């Protein structure tokens, strides 16, 4: 159905400067931002293996033809985790936020409240990945 | 709004390259 709405936007946040593709450079920095260390050549194998026309850049279409664990999450929560000390405090979650793509407390404190199952205030790794898998 | 389905999209869709990278 029109899950593709989902994809759309999963779409957008790659596509940053909207010009409706994703670039090699615009992947890498995605990746970058959660943790990884991609090379170039697998920024472009990555791409040229849902590149189905030969540009070398990946439009929504082709976006969705792709679109149709735990290391990558655990990966996730180390990045948000900032400090390692195995909770996700309100203002590593503010820096890892706008370090992933966004601009306030109310904003974050209804983070913290959507995801705070045992109330302590922060976020683990257990209420983490009730986020994460939906 | 929801941060977190961005967050979880990102994640998800960069663990699927990851994963069309290995196939
Ligand atoms: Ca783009
Ligand atoms: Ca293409
Ligand atoms: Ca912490
Ligand atoms: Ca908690």
């Amino acid at each position: 159905e029109e899950q593709i709405a989902e994809f759309k936007e999963a779409f957008s946040l790659f596509d940053k400067d909207g010009d409706g593709t994703i670039t090699t450079k615009e992947l890498g920095t995605v990746m970058r931002s959660l943790g990884q260390n991609p090379t170039e050549a697998e920024l472009q194998d990555m791409i040229n293996e849902v590149d189905a026309d030969g540009n070398g850049t990946i439009d929504f279409p082709e976006f969705l033809t792709m679109m149709a664990s735990e290391e990558e999450i655990r990966e996730a929560f180390r990045v948000f985790d900032k400090d390692g000390n195995g909770y996700i405090s309100a203002a590593e979650l503010r820096h890892v936020m706008t370090n992933l793509g966004e601009k306030t407390d109310e904003e974050v404190d209804e983070m913290i409240r959507e995801a705070d199952i045992d109330g302590d205030g922060q976020v683990n790794y257990e209420e983490f990945v009730q986020m994460m898998t939906a | 709004a929801s941060p977190w389905k961005s967050a979880r999209l990102m994640v998800h869709t960069v663990a699927t390259f990851n994963s069309i990278k290995e196939r």
